[PDB]
């Protein structure tokens, strides 16, 4: 039951108590993912307009 | 002094952000028009509260915050609310139609078109920071904006602010206050893409905030106001170390050092006490031991689960009010003798304690009563993996039939991203069991 | 400012559409002249979802009236609330459709559709943010069925990423004008399967049986049937016309109700349904028990023959929300065998403070049930009974159609029934 | 109308409890994967406790205490007794035991040999028994070399505890036996003891000079009905119920079952359950727990009771299924979900 690193200031204090010792995607790659999904929407909508033209 | 920028995404992030900044002002003595009498340095100064507020020549204290919602109804409340004067229009960004509770809609269809705008506004705040620590991001799991747009914002922030820390405050979905059936989908989708980008995430289960309102505050049918005012008390307790003089959790880096030994397991459980109904005739003020012991009761955890059947990796006691270190250690002694607190062998069995003498500030007219001492415990327990299990199970039920998947594929998302995100969660649950169970 | 464009086509569509605007105009405090005279701010909070605001504070329904003969729309204009509709929004021909899908979809209707899209485009071009469209029509006639679906086909082509919603009156031999109604309905169902996101199925037999057995109306009329439709249409659109966060817009509604693109046909319901013992107060448990009774449902499909994929309940009136939650959970926890277990929390509930005109508190029921396949099964049998002898086909071949097109619509709806069948197990 | 699910088709006890629930007309059984249930009769292994208590409006109840495995596992019980101050290493009613890991994998190998060598020098009886939870697989030997080598041949953890060389023998027969007690702990943590117990007796005369033939040493119902040639000789199915055992203790020993054995049994039950109450109690938990336990005891010629093991998913005597299962519905299930005596239990009051 040890206390360590007691820090005291005007608005309080802090300390540690021990009971027992122990034993990313680039900007390019993010733009591709976004444009790839935008392209899949474009293709799906194209097939719908193609369907409606028939 | 180092600055902290807060970002509020979606309806949940914005309404919770509203309640927190309302509280931050009452705690620092900042009036709704931004004026702060106690601040003697007019339009400047590197004080502890200046991590969350900048200053203008007129002496206005402006929250270092950005609000983002793909629909303008929720943010218009801020534009015409009590603290409409605190913010300038640049800080409030609103689209015209939301993500329809569709992760893919918030991340891809709509997110692609507005991301560059949010980052620009965010960069404007960064340009006032002489030493930016990082970001605190408020958002929900279930919403299409909070889940879908947040994950994209986090990915870009890691590219623009590589060395900066990023913490989260995430709302875990609860059916009692949810009418979206696909929230398990969005939650697991946004946890997959954000896991490698978030340094520390405090989850709040609406189910837990809900019962605490009915049980402790005797609120028969809690509203978002009731929930958010209580949530902002916890958030206030967590962020106090950044806004006040002190030596524990003084910058965002310390949150990861003190709470996250392994990166993927970065979801500390929060437990708060006491919560007392202001409508009470008059309550008997609890002691240090009593509020400390309450930190090991499931009934006041932000996420319902059983820490007795997990293993602790870290533990922080944040006290506010009449509390001296002598009382903390005495209470801790009597809890080890009566409580099941199993630490991992590769971590010391101890507690970090911070004490701020100013007791909790309550919103005048709110539901919470003024108390002389409160505590918020931040502990990293494997027990919180129960929440991932619950959520993953619901995911499995719907996805087994591909129910609702067409709404996501229809917004340009590939079906394979579902299974990809689900396997990540299966690994996350696995990491937890490897650390806690024998 | 999420605007919805309303379109009513044909006889049935315009008479139900008329009563619908009559009912909600009263709930928003709008008089027949478009002037507001309500007493609550909640009445105008979401007023721009169905009404445009003109000079002098006038509110004009955002509705387009379509028909291939003038008759019905002359009654609307001379009706009580007729003066409220935008005169330019009356689009009508003179030949009629002779209860003929081919005339509404290919010949007579094809001649008039473009001019209807000129008005549709005009109303949409003045929307701050267009949610989507709602169409009221019958499937058993010629105009609302044939031209109605032709309009949906051409509206999707111009607004592909908006929500398309329909209130579709399905025909029944027990309440029938002509014997070709199964032909017209089978041709439209395929259109709706492809080109709508939400279709509220309304079986005229359910309306008649309710008026007869429940409401104790000796000799029901189309007007009595339309009174129910009005009240039901007002209920299902409560989410859209008042402050709320549950199913607030059409897309969010679809996202929560349509787990599969083609299975988007809903069974509506309404409680209370009392004959004139009408002044008795109705309790929350009663309101909930009735709302789920098949006799209170308007698709003439027994829900106890299928399973619910999703359910959206709306409670209107000042009541105990705590007591609403318990009764809802009680019905789910008392009959969980009729709800699929692979959609967690597939039953949602919403509350509204403003009750309908003349009720302390009511409840509207939107169910996406696999039992709806019985409706398409009845229509398919009636179709095949005549088509196997090619009976009455000359009406359609004479308009240019071929027998093949009938065989395909027949095969399409059988597929639809088979799709509902696999999810029932 | 309450709702419950069945996730353990192999449970004979809860197959009867479910049969009784449906017989009341007020409990509706749902599919084993429907979450909208009031009661769960869960599986034995990997019961998803984390998914309980999260359904709005449903008070949910399960038939297992999360964490009770600490008591119903051979090694777990040993570690629990030696580490729990409430039980202490000097526990007088639990045979001296040790946890021994096979050498192909903490471990108490040397601690065992130390105590073993002391008995070897002190001329005292030095006969131990090696057993494990992964058994039908038991070895009784007086040589430590054979007990340790037997565990290394296995790939799971075993326990070596002192073999009761002076067990109480019944007459006629000169035969060893054991006692099975059924205990039920409700959601409030009341410890109820079933008034009816059973004695699974050995149909073979106890032999102290031959631990190889494990027919007169092991009193397991399956071993006697398979390798014992006198099965069913003295009592039906090698099962002597309390009414007969009490008459024997009076005609032979001039004592009663209550005084000589039952007081000790009740004491051991409290100390075990009370010990772990702070760890498994569901008093302030989002769901509720109750469980039925099967305690196994030994009686020596000195009329001293020793704890053998605790079974978390025990079975019941064929003759007592009706009475016991019905009781479970009264104190454990209906107490939480009431319907629209002379209790068959004995409450063991204690300080929570
Ligand atoms: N605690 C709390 N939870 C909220 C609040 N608002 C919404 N939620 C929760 O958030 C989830 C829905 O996500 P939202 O934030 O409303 O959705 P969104 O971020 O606006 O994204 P959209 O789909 O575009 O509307 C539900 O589970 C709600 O319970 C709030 O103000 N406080
Ligand atoms: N230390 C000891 N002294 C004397 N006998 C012992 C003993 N340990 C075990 N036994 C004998 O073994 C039998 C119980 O074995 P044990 O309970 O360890 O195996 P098991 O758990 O597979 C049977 P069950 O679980 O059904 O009670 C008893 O009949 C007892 O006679
Ligand atoms: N509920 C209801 N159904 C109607 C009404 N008028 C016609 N119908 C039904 O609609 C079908 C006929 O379609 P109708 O609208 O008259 O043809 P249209 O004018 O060419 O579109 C028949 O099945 C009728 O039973 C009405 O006012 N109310
Ligand atoms: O106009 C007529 N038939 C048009 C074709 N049809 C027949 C079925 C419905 C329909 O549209 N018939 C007619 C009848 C009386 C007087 C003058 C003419
Ligand atoms: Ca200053
Ligand atoms: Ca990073
Ligand atoms: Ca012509
Ligand atoms: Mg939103
Ligand atoms: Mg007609
Ligand atoms: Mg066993």
């Amino acid at each position: 039951m040890e206390v360590i690193e007691l820090n005291k200031c005007t608005s309080g204090q802090s300390f540690e108590v021990i009971l027992k010792p122990p034993s990313d995607p680039s900007l390019e790659e993010i733009q591709k993912k976004l444009e790839a999904a935008e392209e899949r929407r474009k293709y799906q909508e194209a097939e719908l307009l193609k369907h409606l033209a028939e | 002094m180092r600055e902290c920028i807060s970002i509020h995404v979606g309806q949940a992030g914005v309404q919770i952000g509203n309640a927190c900044w309302e509280l931050y002002c009452l705690e620092h003595g900042i009036q709704p028009d931004g004026q702060m009498p106690s601040d003697k340095t007019i339009g400047g100064g590197d004080d502890s509260f200046n991590t969350f507020f900048s200053e203008t020549g007129a002496g206005k204290h402006v929250p270092r915050a950005v609000f983002v919602d793909l629909e303008p109804t929720v943010i218009d409340e801020v534009r015409t609310g009590t603290y409409r004067q605190l913010f300038h229009p640049e800080q409030l960004i609103t689209g015209k139609e939301d993500a329809a509770n569709n992760y893919a809609r918030g991340h891809y269809t709509i997110g692609k078109e507005i991301i560059d705008l949010v980052l620009d506004r965010i960069r404007k705040l960064a340009d006032q920071c002489t030493g930016l620590q990082g970001f605190l991001v408020f958002h929900s799991f279930g919403g299409g904006t909070g889940s879908g747009f947040t994950s994209l914002l986090m990915e870009r922030l890691s590219v623009d602010y590589g060395k900066k820390s990023k913490l989260e405050f995430s709302i875990y979905p609860a059916p009692q206050v949810s009418t979206a059936v696909v929230e398990p989908y969005n939650s697991i989708l946004t946890t997959h893409t954000t896991l490698e980008h978030s340094d520390c995430a405090f989850m709040v289960d609406n189910e837990a905030i809900y019962d605490i309102c009915r049980r402790n505050l005797d609120i028969e049918r809690p509203t978002y106001t009731n929930l958010n005012r209580l949530i902002s008390q916890i958030v206030s307790s967590i962020t106090a170390s950044l806004r006040f003089d002190g030596a524990l959790n003084v910058d965002l880096t310390e949150f990861q050092t003190n709470l996250v030994p392994y990166p993927r397991i970065h979801f500390p459980l929060a437990t708060y006490a006491p919560v007392i109904s202001a409508e009470k005739a008059y309550h008997e003020q609890l002691s240090v031991a009593e509020i400390t012991n309450a930190c090991f009761e499931p009934a006041n955890q932000m996420v319902k689960c059983d820490p007795r059947h997990g293993k602790y990796m870290a533990c922080c006691l944040l006290y506010r009010g009449d509390v001296v270190p002598k009382d903390v250690n005495a209470a801790i002694a009597t809890i080890k003798t009566k409580r099941s607190i199993q630490f991992v062998d590769w971590c010391p069995t101890g507690f970090k304690v911070g004490i701020n003498y100013q007791p909790p500030t309550v919103v005048p007219g709110g539901d919470l009563a003024k108390v002389q001492r409160a505590v918020c415990m931040l502990s990293n327990t494997t027990a919180i993996a129960e929440a991932w299990a619950r959520l993953d199970h619901k995911f499995d039920l719907m996805y087994a039939k591909r129910a609702f998947v067409h709404w996501y594929v229809g917004e340009g998302m590939e079906e394979g991203e579902f299974s990809e995100a689900r396997e990540d969660m299966a690994a996350l649950e696995k990491d937890y069991e490897e650390v806690g169970v024998d | 400012m999420r605007e919805i464009v309303h379109i009513q086509a044909g006889q049935c569509g315009n008479q139900i559409g008329a009563k619908f605007w009559e009912v909600i105009s009263d709930e928003h405090g709008i008089d027949p002249t478009g002037s507001y005279h309500g007493d609550s701010d909640l009445q105008l909070e979401r007023i721009n979802v169905y009404y445009n605001e003109a000079t002098g504070n006038k509110y004009v329904p955002r509705a387009i009236l379509v028909d291939l003969e003038p008759g019905t729309m002359d009654s609307v204009r001379s009706g009580p609330f007729g003066q409220i509709f935008r005169p330019d929004n009356f689009v009508f021909g003179q030949s009629g459709a002779g209860n003929n899908w081919a005339k509404g979809h290919y010949t007579e209707g094809a001649e008039l559709v473009d001019s209807v899209l000129d008005v549709v485009r005009k109303e949409s071009e003045s929307c701050d943010c267009l949610q989507g469209f709602q169409l009221t029509h019958s499937l058993g006639g010629g105009t609302g069925s044939g031209m109605g679906t032709l309009l949906i086909s051409k509206i999707r082509e111009e607004y592909p990423d908006r929500i398309m919603n329909t209130f579709s009156v399905m025909p029944s031999p027990k309440v029938s004008d002509t014997v070709v109604e199964p032909y017209n309905a089978t041709l439209s169902v395929h259109q709706l399967v492809e080109n709508t996101d939400e279709t509220y199925c309304i079986d005229n037999e359910a309306l008649y049986d309710i008026c007869f057995r429940t409401l104790k109306l000796t000799t029901p009329t189309y007007g009595d049937l339309n009174h129910l439709v009005s009240a039901t249409m007002s209920g299902v659109t409560t989410c859209l016309r008042f402050p709320g966060q549950l199913n607030a817009d059409l897309r969010k509604l679809a996202v929560n109700m349509v787990p599969f693109p083609r299975l988007h046909f809903f069974m509506p319901g309404f409680a209370p349904l009392t004959s004139r013992q009408q002044y008795r107060a109705l309790t929350v448990p009663e309101l909930t028990q009735q709302m789920f009774d098949s006799k209170n449902m308007m698709a003439a499909c027994d829900p106890r023959h299928g399973r619910y994929l999703t359910v959206a309940a709306i409670f209107r009136g000042r009541m105990s929300m705590k007591e609403v939650d318990e009764q809802m959970l009680n019905v789910q926890n008392k009959n969980s065998s009729y709800f699929v277990e692979w959609i967690p929390n597939n039953v949602k509930t919403a509350v509204c403070d403003i009750p309908p005109r003349g009720l302390k508190m009511s409840a509207t029921f939107i169910g996406n049930s696999t039992a709806i396949q019985e409706l398409f099964k009845r229509i398919s049998e009636q179709f095949t009974a005549m088509f196997r002898r090619k009976a009455f086909l000359h009406w359609y071949t004479g308009e240019g159609m071929d027998e093949m097109e009938f065989t395909e619509a027949e095969s399409n709806m059988n597929d639809l029934v088979s799709e509902y069948q696999q999810y029932q197990d | 109308m309450y709702t419950f699910v069945v996730r353990d088709e192999n449970s004979s006890v809860y197959a009867e409890v479910s049969r009784l629930l449906l017989a009341t007309g007020q409990w509706k059984r749902l599919r084993k994967d429907n979450p909208r249930f009031n009661l769960m009769l869960g599986e034995r292994n990997r019961l998803p406790f984390g998914r309980l208590g999260h359904e709005p409006g449903l008070v949910q109840l399960v038939n297992y205490y999360r964490g009770a495995d600490k008591l119903c596992r051979k090694a777990s019980l040993v570690k629990l007794i030696k580490t729990s101050p409430e039980l202490s290493e000097s526990c007088t009613w639990f045979p001296e035991s040790y946890v021994i890991y096979p050498t192909n994998l903490t471990d108490e190998r040397e601690v065992f040999l130390a105590a073993y060598n002391r008995r070897r020098e002190g001329r005292e009886g030095n006969v131990w028994i090696a057993k494990s939870s992964a058994g039908a697989g038991i070895l009784i030997s007086s040589e430590a070399s054979e007990l340790l080598d037997f565990i290394d041949e296995q790939g799971q953890v075993h326990v070596i505890q002192k073999y009761l060389e002076k067990p109480l023998l019944l007459e006629p027969g000169h035969r060893k036996f054991d006692i099975r007690s059924w205990v039920l702990v409700d959601h409030l943590y009341n410890i109820y003891l079933y008034r009816e117990g059973v004695l699974r007796t050995s149909s073979e005369p106890y032999n102290s000079a031959n631990f190889q033939d494990k027919t007169c040493h092991l009193t397991n119902h399956c071993i006697q009905k398979e390798y014992s040639k006198n099965y069913g000789r003295y009592e039906e199915g090698n099962e002597m119920f309390f009414e007969e055992f009490n008459q024997y203790l009076m005609d032979a020993l001039n004592t009663t079952l209550e005084n000589s054995i039952l007081l000790q049994i009740k004491h051991i039950i409290r100390s075990c359950l009370m010990c772990i109450e702070p760890a498994i109690s569901t008093k302030h938990l989002h769901y509720q727990s109750f469980q039925l336990f099967g305690f196994d005891f030994m009686v020596d010629e000195e009329l001293k009771v020793w704890l053998i093991e605790v079974n978390g998913a025990p079975a019941c005597a064929q003759k007592l299924y009706a009475e016991l299962c019905q009781g479970i519905v009264d104190v454990a299930i209906s107490s939480v979900f009431p319907l629209a005596p002379t209790s068959i239990f004995i409450k063991l009051h204690h300080h929570h």
